[PDB]
């Protein structure tokens, strides 16, 4: 089993890391005077994709793949998108969250092998020019992140909750894999700031169980858990999935790109 | 370049560096540990300092990091600040300042006077407690042994003990198999609890006599004759009924070649203690035999060792190890 696995209510991520939202909004306004509101969630949409895909090129689990992704969104949920490019945020934090566990240190070269080759075959419609960065730059970068996040690394996700729900349900066949999905496609919103990871499992859950047509109303009605809280994620949610059938990704992201603020340099 | 100008100097400006805020100058006792004081005096306690070594943050540092940065419990080393040295890519861990630990107090008492009774057992509970806080959250130390064993002095933790890692080279390494649990000098691959717990018996014996019970006189490789050896000298052979997964370990065919069980025949852990003055009838004793069992599924667990009746019996363990008695053990050496 997992270290620290039961230890979410003592934890940095809970005591530190859970965000309150009027916090997050107010810290927003700086480079929503560059982007609508409207543009700052298709970028973090994109940037989820992004992580994704270098998760996917270097063949890491899910898990680090989200750790890496909630390490992105906890520097930019501080700061600007002028302060460090994000195109050398991403492959930091999939860098940073992989060392975390055992089979980590990614070799230099193919770090820098997998950004290369992952914006230059699945985002080129995003990215004209190659990846300039190189290692040197990396972990500069890497220090500026374990900073901001004041050394706070161990990260809970909904995984584990959700396949412990399931189990209890007798039906992990028909619901996790989808639930699964679900998921994973929370993290292009700004939920795993918000909220507790079990709750986020109990929404993706019910989402699925409607989906499949499957009632669960007495087995969610034993639970003993602010269910107005689960409803304002489950909205969170059907939201998400409105937002990526409008959203055309490929057409759009080049002009949203060149709106992002600009690092000022020095003099 | 590349990197926004405005953020760079405004945090260059507001960052703590370490050299600004603590005196630790010729001040090294152990990468490297000194002892070091606030310089804005705002309170007057010790500290000590650890520049991790190498540059920049191995995975083995960041995992280790990581956890301690979660880890909160009295019996357990404490991580209070990360400091990030960006010039060098060097980073700093602080904690408060532990000025004893068993590695001197054990040699203390073996110089020509015996550990009190009461201490030995108030340090054992200390030591289970801590373990137990990790073993709960499937941590495992695998490196457990006397100079990993802080207690702290003169204070508000006047007595305490600090489970730690000083940074001792783990496995051409030089290092000590005199707590190494037998499944592990029989080749098996995993660390777990139950080795911890060995480690664990071998100090509270070492408490006890005042000496390492498995002694034995920079290496490569896990096999380790001597070692298993010196083990059946005291623990005797261990009969199938004893360990039946023995055959199980990858050396067991080595151990079969090269050992006969009747070369310890008269061997025994009661034998070895009672020369050692202590008597088989003991609640200590009892309880020693349970953590040093040969069969690690067979070794009792933390919590089980902890509702012992032993810590019932007359002394009771105490929070301070000193029981309020003056510190006869002298402080920390600079290097
Ligand atoms: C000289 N005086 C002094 N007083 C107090 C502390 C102290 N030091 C020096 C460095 C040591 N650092 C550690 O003990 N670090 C530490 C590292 C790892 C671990 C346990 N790891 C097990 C594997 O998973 C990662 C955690 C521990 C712990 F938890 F065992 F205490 C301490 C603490 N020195
Ligand atoms: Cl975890
Ligand atoms: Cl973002």
């Amino acid at each position: 089993d997992k270290a620290m696995a039961g230890n979410f209510w003592q934890s940095s991520h809970y005591l530190q890391w859970i965000l309150d939202k009027q916090d997050l909004l107010k810290e927003r306004q700086k480079d929503l005077k560059f982007l609508s509101e409207e543009e700052y969630w298709k970028l973090q949409i994109f940037f989820t994709n992004v992580i994704q895909a270098l998760g996917e090129h270097l063949k890491l689990r899910q898990q680090v793949i989200a750790t890496a992704t909630v390490y992105f969104k906890r520097f930019y949920a501080r700061y600007s998108l002028k302060s460090i490019d994000p195109v050398l945020m991403a492959p930091t934090c999939v860098f940073l969250a992989s060392k975390v566990e055992e089979f980590g240190v990614v070799s230099n070269t193919r770090l820098i092998a997998a950004a290369t080759s992952v914006l230059k075959t699945r985002f080129s419609y995003a990215f004209p020019k190659e990846f300039p960065y190189r290692m040197n730059h990396i972990l500069e970068c890497e220090f500026y992140l374990l900073e901001l996040m004041d050394c706070c690394l161990i990260v809970y996700h909904p995984y584990r909750p959700l396949l412990q729900y399931v189990q209890d349900m007798g039906q992990e066949d028909m619901l996790l894999p989808l639930a699964w999905r679900i998921v994973n496609d929370t993290y292009r919103t700004d939920l795993c700031l918000l909220y507790p990871p079990f709750m986020i499992a109990l929404a993706c859950l019910h989402v699925a169980c409607v989906v499949q047509q499957k009632d669960a109303r007495q087995w969610f009605a034993e639970l003993s858990v602010d269910m107005e809280k689960i409803l304002e994620i489950i909205r969170v949610i059907l939201k998400l999935y409105e937002q990526w059938k409008n959203f055309d990704e490929r057409k759009e992201m080049a002009t949203i790109l060149s709106k992002m603020p600009k690092p000022k340099p020095p003099p | 370049d590349k990197m926004d100008y405005d953020f760079k100097v405004k945090l260059s400006s507001e960052r703590e560096r370490v050299e600004d805020l603590f005196e630790y100058e010729g001040c090294k006792v152990g990468g490297h540990v000194y002892k070091a004081k606030r310089k804005d005096g705002k309170d007057d306690k010790d500290y000590a300092l650890k520049q991790i070594e190498g540059t920049g943050i191995s995975m083995s540092a960041c995992r280790e990091i990581a956890l301690l940065r979660e880890l909160k419990h009295p019996n357990v080393i404490s991580l209070q600040k990360v400091f990030l040295s960006h010039a060098d890519r060097k980073v700093w861990l602080l904690f408060d300042y532990a000025e004893h630990d068993l590695w001197h107090i054990i040699k203390f008492h073996r110089a020509s006077v015996q550990l009190p009774r009461g201490m030995v057992k108030s340090l054992l509970y200390q030591i289970l407690d801590g373990i137990h806080y990790l073993h709960a959250n499937w941590v495992l130390h695998r490196d457990l042994k006397p100079a990993n064993i802080l207690v702290m002095g003169e204070g508000p933790e006047r007595g305490r003990v600090k489970i730690a890692d000083m940074g001792f080279a783990r496995l051409p390494v030089v290092v000590t198999f005199w707590y190494r649990a037998p499944e592990l000098l029989l080749g098996a691959r995993h660390y777990t609890k139950a080795i911890d717990i060995w480690a664990i018996g071998c100090i509270f014996a070492e408490l006890l006599t005042s000496e390492p019970i498995f002694h034995c006189r920079k290496t490569s490789n896990p096999y380790h004759h001597d070692q298993l050896d010196r083990i059946f000298n005291v623990m005797g052979f261990p009969a199938d009924k004893d360990w039946e997964d023995i055959k199980k370990m990858p050396e067991h065919s080595t151990l079969m070649k090269d050992f006969r069980r009747n070369t310890y025949t008269n061997c025994s852990l009661i034998k070895y203690m009672e020369k050692h003055k202590v008597k088989p009838d003991s609640k200590a004793f009892h309880l020693l035999q349970k953590l040093l069992t040969m069969d690690p599924i067979k070794r009792i667990t933390s919590e089980q060792a902890m509702q012992d009746p032993y810590f019932l019996e007359d002394p009771l363990p105490t929070s301070d190890v000193f029981a309020g008695c003056q510190i006869p053990y002298p402080k920390r050496e600079f290097l």
